[PDB]
């Protein structure tokens, strides 16, 4: 089992910067004299692997002159000149040397900008999932930087999380941004037991939570 | 111009079986090596399976996770790559690609999601997600769309027919107690809404399900 390790995880940058990123392999990758197969693929969200570079420095398809790949022996890197902001995604590398052939466990290249308070939203339960004895209520938080963030629920002022679904996007491409769902499902009977209903978020960019809410 | 494309993937119980196509148009198929991967998001990309050429005898090589249940076969004259599963486990969960490669090339497919569970097909309960106060008194106001309790997993979710493409995030679903819930908000201007209809198109095709949910006020 060739084994092929990648630093960093992630690799926050801002826009114009250089990015480094590093792919070490257990052996030699070189197949034949002026042959060694390490790629470069760039995944981005919802979407498949696209190549990138190959045979260690060869820029494929399309690909700009600021991505240059390196390397020999057991180390290759990755460099991206002037990060632009469809660069974001997770950069693969993958031998195709050894059968098996084995991949890196992918680095997530991330657009840094600046701090950004979520944009918090509440509901309630709708009639249509109450009058099946269901009553979810839901937070949004969107638009924020930097990931970071913390959620909790308070029923009429006590702390309360059970039933509690929790998701976040991938950066946004246009914006650079974060955004996350958060869903506090109870019965008819139990939301009907109480009357305010707070989300609340813990963010960098405040010193207080930034907190949402209504009565029943 | 090249095309991958992945057909058959869906919902299998353990221990079944199930057989994945991979078409491939813009270049000479029968040339070139091609390859079975499929990722997951807890372990990322595995290769499984390569199959060579004719000149070659049809080689292939196995992943030892696959050994003796996933068969590779190609039809050079339909440009077609196969892959047969048996034996299928939850840990064969996952999204297949098929690619094909060479010196000077690699291409993928666009991916098939194969989701091997004991787990029944369940339609979705689609809610919609009215404010309280209202956003529409400050210039823009939030809506959303909750899509609860289905399985397997792919749901469509659009506003307004896809229409309304900006302002909106449709969050990954999450799987609990074999059902998945999923979620999506969009964002627009206070003068739109309410005066305005805005509807969440919601389809779980494994139970042809197609819901039309109007967000109305209050």
């Amino acid at each position: 089992e060739l084994v092929m390790t990648q630093t960093p995880l992630s690799l926050p940058v801002s826009l114009g910067d250089q990015a480094s990123i590093s792919c070490r392999s257990s052996q030699s990758l070189v197949h034949s004299y002026g042959n060694t197969f390490l790629n470069w693929y760039l995944q981005k969200s919802g979407q498949s692997p696209k190549l990138l570079i190959y045979k260690v420095s060869n820029r494929f398809s399309g690909v700009p002159d600021r991505f240059s790949g390196s390397g020999s022996g057991t180390d290759f890197t990755l460099k991206i000149s002037r990060v632009e902001a469809e660069d974001l995604g997770v950069y693969f590398c993958s031998q195709g040397t050894h059968v098996p052939y084995t991949f890196g466990g992918g680095t997530k290249l991330e657009i840094k900008r600046a701090d950004a308070a979520p944009t918090v939203s509440i509901f309630p339960p709708s009639s249509e999932q109450l009058t099946s004895g269901g009553a979810s209520v839901v937070c949004f938080l969107n638009n924020f930087y930097p990931k970071d963030i913390n959620v909790k629920w308070k029923i009429d002022g006590s702390e309360r999380q059970n039933g509690v679904l929790n998701s976040w996007t991938d950066q946004d491409s246009k914006d650079s941004t974060y955004s996350m769902s958060s869903t506090l499902t109870l019965t008819k009977d139990e939301y009907e037991r109480h009357n305010s209903y707070t989300c609340e978020a813990t963010h960098k960019t405040s010193t207080s939570p930034i907190v949402k809410s209504f009565n029943r | 111009e090249v095309k991958l494309e992945e057909s058959g993937g869906g919902l299998v119980q353990p221990g079944g079986s199930m057989k994945l196509s991979c078409v491939v148009s813009g270049l000479t198929f029968s040339r070139f090596w091609m390859s079975w991967v499929r990722q997951s998001p807890e372990k990322g990309l595995e290769w499984v399976a390569e199959i060579r050429l004719k000149s070659d005898n049809y080689a292939t090589h196995y992943a030892e996770s696959v050994k003796g249940k996933f068969t590779i076969s190609r039809d050079d004259s339909k440009s077609r790559l196969y892959l047969q599963m048996n034996s299928l486990r939850t840990e064969d969960t996952g999204i297949y690609y098929c690619k094909i490669y060479f010196y000077s090339f690699s291409y993928w497919g666009q991916g098939t999601l194969v989701t091997v569970s004991a787990a029944k097909t369940t339609a979705p309960s689609v809610y919609p997600l009215a404010p309280v106060c209202g956003d529409t008194t400050g210039s823009s106001v939030t809506l959303g769309c909750l899509v609860k309790g289905y399985f397997p997993e792919p749901v469509t979710l659009t506003w307004n027919s896809g229409s309304l493409s900006s302002g909106v995030h449709t969050f990954p679903a999450v799987l609990q107690s074999d059902l998945y819930t999923l979620s999506s908000s969009v964002t627009v201007t206070s003068s739109t809404w309410p005066s305005q209809s805005i509807t969440c198109n919601v389809a779980h095709p494994a139970s042809s399900t197609k819901v039309d949910k109007k967000i109305e006020p209050r």
